[PDB]
């Protein structure tokens, strides 16, 4: 267990509120 | 500051438990309350919490109603949400005034509608790191020139998660749009060890790109967190709100903490609980313990210096909580709540012992636990 690493994929992909009142 | 996230950081509340009970009862709906009520008063942009929302499966009207009311009073408000959200998210509906937004992933609890559906169908909670294969996709987050991938894993079963990392079947999704300016954020759920070598998630497992892991599950408050020199992250286990269980591992003082973020770097700042039950434990040999002579009829030293170990853990306990509030032992001021206090004694060697209850009894009105102050066990 210690040894495996980066197990899995890594893969690339493509006032801030809306309320008054 | 304005190129600044800061995040509130918690784990774990574990709404309900002890509901029923007649001294702890209330225990997990104020420090609950309190890890909302710290994020309000330190003015934060969000909450970042790690799973195990609820203690039931299906909570109790009382836990679902706490949690709701707790929620409305501390999150919502006035106050501009200065996350821009880049790639639906509460503080975004033009209905709802989301003053914190509080983000969620769900732990084992919290097990096709779970309590965390409920917190987000209201408007309240945004439930995110879904595990329907698994695509761990990020939110996308700004603040001036700061950038934050927040990911997340909800709970999988260990062994199930540990085999799909094995198989290489965990797919980590990043952004190709300001590549490496991103400050990159994992939360799970997860054993962090555990004696099968299949039951647990090594951090070796997790993906290098990763700047900071938020560990929820483990109870244990280890809040100034551990680097990771092969993979170049430091995790972060803030533990519970609420002991559990009477487990080594919970007498660690109980903290939260604010995560800033400016650019790629971070300050972790920790925050002492003040609502959580004091919780002191001792672990005692009796064969160490020079004063009772051993294989005789020693019972009466035996129980002399437990009761001495009790009443010590409690001004222990005490002291704790008055360090906690930053109060003194006046007339004036507020009491400490009744402590937790636990006893953990190997009896090896010939030491005669008392029955649990009746040791349990001796401190009626000055312990939590009235009924398990001590344990007894051999090696
Ligand atoms: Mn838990
Ligand atoms: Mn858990």
């Amino acid at each position: 267990n210690r040894r495996l690493r980066n197990l899995g994929s890594v893969e690339y992909i493509r006032n801030f509120k809306k309320f008054q009142k | 500051n304005e190129n600044t996230i800061r995040i509130l950081i918690s784990s774990d509340p574990h709404v309900g438990y002890g509901e029923k009970d007649p001294v702890r009862g209330n225990d997990s709906f104020v420090s609950f309350n309190e890890i909302l009520e710290i994020a309000r008063e330190r003015d934060v942009d969000m909450i970042l919490l790690g799973g195990d929302i609820f203690h039931d499966n299906k909570p109790s009207r009382k836990a679902l109603y706490q949690a709701l009311r707790s929620l409305r009073l501390n999150c919502l408000g006035d106050k501009p949400c200065e996350l821009e959200l880049l790639s639906n998210i509460n503080y975004l509906d033009p209905n709802i005034n989301v003053a914190i937004p509080v983000f969620s992933i769900h732990g084992n609890h919290d097990d096709r509608y779970s309590a965390l559906d409920i917190l987000q169908v209201t408007g309240l909670v945004n439930y995110f790191g879904r595990v329907p294969n698994i695509v761990v996709s990020p939110i996308l987050l700004q603040k001036g020139f700061t950038k934050l991938a927040l990911y997340g894993i909800s709970n999988v079963r260990d062994e199930r998660l540990y085999h799909s990392f094995r198989e290489n079947k965990v797919k980590f999704l990043r952004p190709d749009l300001y590549r490496d300016e991103w400050f990159n954020l994992l939360t799970v759920h997860q054993n962090h060890s555990a004696h099968t070598p299949t039951s647990y998630l090594p951090e070796s497992f997790i993906q290098d790109f990763y700047d900071f892991v938020l560990w929820g599950h483990e109870h244990e408050c280890l809040i100034d967190g551990s680097y990771n020199p092969t993979q170049k992250f430091t995790v972060v286990q803030p533990g519970s709100t609420i002991a559990t269980s009477l487990s080594p591992g919970e007498t660690a003082p109980k903290h939260c903490g604010i995560l800033n973020i400016t650019g790629k770097d971070f300050h972790l700042e920790k925050i002492r609980l003040r609502t959580v039950r004091p919780f002191i434990m001792k672990d005692i040999i009796l064969s160490e313990v020079s004063s009772i002579p051993p294989m005789v009829e020693n019972k009466k030293e035996v129980l002399t210096y437990l009761i001495s170990k009790v009443e010590e853990a409690i001004t222990e306990a005490n002291a704790q909580w008055y360090e906690a509030q930053g109060t003194v032992p006046v007339v004036e001021n507020e009491k400490p709540p009744l402590p937790l206090i636990r006893l953990r004694v190997d009896y090896t060697g010939g030491y005669q012992t008392e029955n649990p209850q009746r040791f349990s009894n001796r401190f009626v009105g000055r312990v939590a636990n009235a009924t398990d102050v001590v344990q007894f066990y051999l090696k």
